């Protein structure tokens, strides 16, 4: 469903983007 | 995280926790233990910032 | 010298948009060709403000109307009038509005 | 107060056609003055306002100083041979009429022109142009999207939460007992599974001496404590004077030392219809000699020969040897400073174990799923409470988050478990495609 | 006790001196104290405007409590000083700039 | 050390020196002054004070 070619989905899988709510109730929102 | 982190600091006052200072004192002497916290907070952010 | 005026006629109120009008000085402070942003006692824009008319409408039984009902001051009034024979002519401002209490005349 | 013009002689006939003269004022009553502003301009409508701008300047502030609530104008009427009757009803009036609005406090955006006469305002609530406009500070903005504010949802009610305590504990014992203690042997004593009542101990016997430090006296009956402590003695009234933390005094004060960061206060009575004798008063004891400082809320029995010469005493009583305990010497007729005074110290800690001992606040219903107010034995703030899956031990009373802040409380009463998670909040954006071309705007929470 | 509210009402006894215009000198208008030179104001105030701030909240007009006379106020020239040397292995001749 | 309780005095307190550890600094040139004033005037003895 997502076009993107195998060495993207490769690149995709390295990487690694509640710790995050626990910001989200100081005022601090991404 | 770091930033979270800086709101668990006395920065001198009596205590860290805001509602607990408002909840146990009168305005004449909450006023400076809140002023401490908000100098302490201020820095805090100024440092994030740059 | 108290007397009690008769053949009034009854009339629910009518309102009237506001508009724009309200704005006065806030501070003695001279200012020239700069914005100024303030906080104070301002009649809001675009409003419901109350409005009164005494007219001896002709005919029959026609509309008589002397509107004078006491009315709350909360923290301010605008009061505007609309003039052409000098009708409305002075203000009472009071609490109990008898000799309990001093009343400003 | 009396003011009286100039006189004058206004025109009094009745004019037909069309109203002509608008009159706007505005009456304010701040700090006990009695403002008012003042505009006059010739209009030519039958009714309504006009809608072009106008500006108020100030006429007069009178400096009177009293309420004023509720007010009512005057109107005057016609009478001539037109208007047959009596007072009551033989009368007429002109056509006239009038405008009341109430003002509220309300930020404005005011521009000034050369001559310093305002000739435009903006009013930052009216809608999101105008909160726009008064964020940039500017009456016209460009095209784009802006970050003009946040927001967040109000909450809709408010619950307290207390122990199932009711027996109501004495403090009478420790403040009406028939005799205390000595200074240097000061009694202590533990109060706990209480409902306080410091409301009608504040001012029910007319005290002397009362002053707290850490906690404000109107503030503790909203407070949850544990293990109240309290101490007692009889003193001089000069060393009252330095029973405070974070103050130096005599060996007497040495004694009895307050810790730097003390939570609570002092309470300190007169006493001379007890505590004078007509042959003198002398069972009261008090240490006048020490080797060095004492650490804060210590107690000391010890009884032994003073050795601060170079000689040892071994109990001779004799040159340079005094014995450390000396007695007071009270009677009923002696200086101002020289009555005893009955002193009763009470000390509080916080968030160290689950509260036994605050004032009586009517607990009230349990509400969820709603964020409002709360109050879980002192820990106030606001949010929606929600069942919770994460499993307490049974010593535990709540949990915290990496913040420092709490996220899970235990009910005090029926002993369950409730998270806590403020209401959603966040900022609002304007998307405006300027002033210039059109006033329309949309409106994105994000 | 209240501040700047009003035209001023009461206070002591300073007897008055006479008015100096066109040179920086230190000035008292009803508490108002600094220094600069005074001059005559051509921006027109309203009867009941006293005096005239900026932008960096410092008073620039004021009205003279006697004869009820508009003056600016502005602080005496001031600036920087810059010296030219060319070394004090050369020379010990300098110059001076004022910017 | 001994003048410090001997004679039971009435008003002792120091300014910018803890009287307990005046035992362990030396100075130089200690200057004494001496007169007599009533209750009240003992209590703005103090700097800073009118
Ligand atoms: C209440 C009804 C009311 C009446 C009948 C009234 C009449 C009135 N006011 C005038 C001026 C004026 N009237 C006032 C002030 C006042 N005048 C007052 O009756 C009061 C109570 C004040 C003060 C608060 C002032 C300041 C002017 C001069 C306006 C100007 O020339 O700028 C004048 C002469 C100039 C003209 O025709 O405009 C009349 C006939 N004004 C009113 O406001
Ligand atoms: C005008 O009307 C008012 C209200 O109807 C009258 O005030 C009343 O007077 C009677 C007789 O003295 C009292 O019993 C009532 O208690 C009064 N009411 C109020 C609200 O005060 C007033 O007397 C009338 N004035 C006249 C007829 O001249
Ligand atoms: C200003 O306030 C009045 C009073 O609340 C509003 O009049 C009401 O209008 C609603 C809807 O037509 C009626 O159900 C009420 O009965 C009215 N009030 C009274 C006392 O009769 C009026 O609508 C408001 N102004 C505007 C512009 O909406
Ligand atoms: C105005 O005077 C009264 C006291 O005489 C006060 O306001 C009253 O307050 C009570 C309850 O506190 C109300 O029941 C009354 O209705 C109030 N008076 C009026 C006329 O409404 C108050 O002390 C004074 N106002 C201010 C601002 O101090
Ligand atoms: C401002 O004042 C000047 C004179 O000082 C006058 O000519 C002018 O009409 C006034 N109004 C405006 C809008 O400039
Ligand atoms: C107090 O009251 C609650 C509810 O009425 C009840 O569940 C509880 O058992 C009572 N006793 C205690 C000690 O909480
Ligand atoms: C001590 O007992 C007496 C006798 O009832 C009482 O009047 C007094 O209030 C008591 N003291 C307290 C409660 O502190
Ligand atoms: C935009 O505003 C400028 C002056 O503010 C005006 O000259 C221009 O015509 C405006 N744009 C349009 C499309 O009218
Ligand atoms: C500058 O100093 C160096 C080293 O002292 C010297 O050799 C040189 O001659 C000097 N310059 C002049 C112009 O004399």
């Amino acid at each position: 469903p997502s076009k993107r070619s195998f060495i993207e989905d490769l690149l995709f899988n390295k990487v690694t983007l509640d710790l995050i709510c626990a910001q989200k109730f100081n005022g601090l929102t991404v | 995280n770091t930033l979270v982190k800086q709101l668990s600091s006395n920065f001198g006052a009596i205590s860290s926790v805001l509602n607990d200072i408002l909840s146990r004192l009168d305005p004449p002497e909450a006023e400076v233990q809140i002023d401490r916290l908000i100098t302490g907070r201020l820095q805090s952010l100024q440092t994030y910032v740059t | 010298q108290c007397v009690n005026l008769t053949t009034r006629t009854q009339l629910p109120p009518a309102y009237t948009n506001s508009f724009t009008r309200g704005v006065y000085y806030p501070d003695k402070v001279f200012r020239s060709s700069v914005l100024h942003s303030t906080q104070d006692l301002f009649l809001p824009f675009f409003s419901n403000v109350t409005w009164f008319h005494a007219i001896h409408v002709s005919g029959t039984n026609g509309t008589k109307r002397f509107d004078n009902p006491v009315l709350p001051f909360n923290d301010g009034v605008y009061f505007a009038s609309t003039e052409k024979s000098n009708i409305i002519r002075g203000w009472i401002f009071g609490t109990t509005l008898d000799s309990k209490t001093q009343s400003l005349l | 107060f009396e003011y009286v013009s100039q006189p004058f002689l206004m025109d009094l006939e009745g004019k037909q056609g069309n109203f002509k003269n608008l009159r706007e004022f505005v009456f304010k009553n701040i700090d006990g003055y009695f403002k008012i502003y003042s505009k006059h301009t010739p209009i030519n409508l039958v009714r309504d306002l006009p809608q072009g701008f106008s500006a108020l300047e100030p006429l007069v502030d009178l400096p009177i100083g009293i309420n004023i609530t509720r007010f009512q104008t005057l109107l005057a009427l016609h009478r001539s041979y037109l208007t047959p009757g009596d007072s009551s009803s033989g009368w007429t009036a002109g056509a006239a009429a009038y405008y009341v609005g109430y003002l509220q406090p309300r930020t404005f955006l005011l521009k000034y022109n050369e001559n310093g006469t305002i000739t435009d305002a903006v009013d930052c609530a009216l809608d999101p142009l105008s909160e726009t406009k008064c964020t940039l500070k500017s009456f016209t903005v460009e095209k784009g999207i802006y970050q003009t504010s946040n927001f967040r949802v109000q909450p809709t009610e408010s619950i307290v939460r207390f122990p199932n305590i009711t027996n109501l504990c004495p403090f009478g014992e420790v403040f009406n007992a028939t005799r205390f203690a000595s200074v240097y042997a000061w009694n202590r004593k533990r109060i706990s599974n209480c409902v306080a009542d410091y409301s009608v101990l504040y001012n029910s016997a007319s005290f002397s001496t009362f002053k707290c430090y850490g906690v404000s006296p109107t503030k503790l009956n909203d407070l949850c404590f544990t293990n109240v402590y309290a101490d007692s003695f009889v003193i001089r009234g000069d060393e009252v004077r330095q029973i405070a933390p974070g103050q130096t005094g005599k060996i007497a004060d040495y004694n009895y030392k307050l810790p730097d960061d003390f939570t609570g206060c002092v309470i300190a009575w007169n006493s001379n219809n007890l505590d004078s004798k007509v042959g003198g008063n002398y069972n009261y004891l008090y240490r006048l000699f020490r080797k060095s400082n004492l650490k804060p809320f210590e107690r000391d029995i010890s009884t032994e020969i003073y050795q601060a010469g170079s000689t040892p005493c071994n109990g001779v009583e004799g040159f340079n040897c005094y014995f450390p305990l000396q007695s007071y010497g009270f009677q009923p007729t002696n200086g101002v400073g020289y009555q005893p005074y009955r002193v009763v110290v009470l000390s509080f800690e916080l968030l160290h174990a689950p509260a036994t001992v605050c004032g009586p606040k009517k607990s009230t219903n349990l509400v969820k799923n709603k964020c409002v107010n709360f109050n879980f034995n002192g820990l106030t703030g606001t949010g929606v409470l929600t069942e919770s899956n994460k499993k307490f031990l049974p010593f535990q009373q709540f949990g915290r988050d990496i913040a420092d802040t709490t996220d899970a409380v235990r009910d005090p009463q029926t002993l369950e478990i409730l998270d806590i998670t403020p209401c959603s909040f966040g900022g609002v954006s304007v998307i405006t495609p300027g002033t210039n071309t059109s006033n329309q705007v949309a409106v994105l929470y994000q």
